[PDB]
């Protein structure tokens, strides 16, 4: 057997049979081509919303926006994105400005951590800090 | 507790127990990692002789 | 605390974090008190993240 | 996008047109409720996201 390498970085007689010819025209209708297209936008897996959450030394990822800001940001993204599909200038369906008055919305960002206190110094930086007011040193 | 007291005129050095008595620095003694953490440094001046 | 060599401030803001290896007054009056009253001790925590 | 490229239904503005059957050309108002009507749908544009 082989090995199998892998995706991600770790830790380290006539034999002529009558049945056999093809002769047969046909145009499948619709194609195979235009559905197999279509098919495979749909197969595509969500994307991975990992904003907000602890990273490898335990900091929070993401830019420090407001937690109501963020969301009115991402729905005029998912519209300029909208048109662009459509080959549009402007979208028909929008995602922002619609009649609806959404003002509580929330979406999670790099502002808040795990303890819901304010991330305008890295956790890392904090611990850092409060461990460094207990040292003592060597008398003279 | 275990504040460390020095000795006047010839007089041995005491520490504080558990009880509120000031004992000698000799015997055998019980104590807890944490105290070795947190008075590292003043510990070892005065116990490793 | 925010700003410029917040190193300073936990020393003042809890004075019962201090070590008591000495029997000087200073270390007296930490010695005589309660241990669990200090930092954050309640929170109203409504909204997830 | 998938659901246009396998249901049968077509969308044929044009059958708007037809049964309105209203040319009159460069009409003197647009208070004639076919031209209003059809100006309103603006069946030229063939966008049906």
């Amino acid at each position: 057997m082989k090995r199998i390498p892998r995706k991600t970085k770790g830790k380290s007689p006539a034999t002529t049979e009558p049945g056999t010819s093809n002769r047969e025209q046909y145009k499948a209708r619709p194609g195979i081509a235009s559905v197999q297209r279509a098919t495979e936008s749909a197969e595509m897996p969500m994307k991975n919303n990992d904003e907000g959450t602890p990273d490898k030394k335990g900091n929070t990822k993401g830019d420090l926006v407001n937690e109501h800001s963020e969301a009115k940001d991402e729905a005029d993204e998912a519209t300029k994105k909208q048109a662009k599909d459509t080959d549009k200038s402007k979208a028909q369906v929008t995602y922002s400005d619609t009649g609806i008055n959404n003002a509580n919305e929330l979406s999670r960002s790099g502002n808040v951590d795990n303890e819901g206190g304010s991330n305008q110094k890295p956790m890392s930086t904090r611990i850092a800090e409060a461990t460094s007011a207990i040292v003592s040193k060597h008398p003279a | 507790d275990c504040r460390i007291s020095f000795g006047m005129n010839g007089a041995a050095p005491m520490i504080r127990d558990e009880t509120g008595l000031m004992v000698p620095f000799e015997g055998n003694w019980i104590f807890p990692l944490a105290l070795w953490q947190m008075n590292t440094r003043y510990f070892n001046q005065q116990f490793d002789a | 605390l925010p700003g410029p060599d917040a190193e300073k401030w936990y020393s003042i803001m809890y004075p019962t974090r201090m070590g008591t290896p000495n029997v000087s007054k200073i270390c007296n009056f930490v010695a005589s008190c309660v241990r669990n009253r200090v930092g954050r001790f309640d929170r109203a925590q409504m909204m997830n993240g | 996008v998938l659901l246009q490229r396998i249901s049968p239904l077509q969308i044929d503005p044009t059958i708007i047109s037809n049964t309105m059957s209203t040319v009159s050309e460069s009409t003197t108002q647009t208070l004639s409720p076919a031209s209003s009507i059809l100006g309103k749908l603006r069946p030229s544009n063939s966008d049906f996201s």
